[PDB]
């Protein structure tokens, strides 16, 4: 798997 | 005179940006002071979620490892802290 997708704004 | 929670906002503005120097800054000093036992809405959670990305993408992958370990043990379900935890350590085996 790819990692997460980044923290929220 | 910035609230705990002041201090959030100032660095998920910062993040937000892309100033992952200054988003450190404030995350560490609102992770001090929750740390401290002050009292804020934002969680400890909360913080750790920036503050591990941001030092990631300034490139200390063992600090941002620490950071998402102590994450994950506060947080099991998180979104991305596990997901975080297994990259990292896969970063970590390049070297």
């Amino acid at each position: 798997p790819p990692p997460p997708p980044p923290p929220p704004p | 005179m910035l609230s705990v929670d002041d201090c959030f906002g100032m660095g998920r503005s910062a993040y937000n940006e892309g100033d992952y120097y200054h988003t450190v800054l404030w995350m560490e000093q609102v992770l001090k002071q929750l740390d401290a036992g002050e009292e804020a809405t934002t969680t400890k959670s909360q913080v750790l979620d920036y503050l591990s990305y941001a030092v990631f993408q300034l490139g200390d992958l063992h600090r941002a490892l620490e950071l998402t370990r102590r994450l994950l043990s506060l947080d099991p379900s998180h979104e991305r802290a596990g997901g975080n935890l297994r990259y990292f350590e896969q970063l970590l085996e390049e070297e």
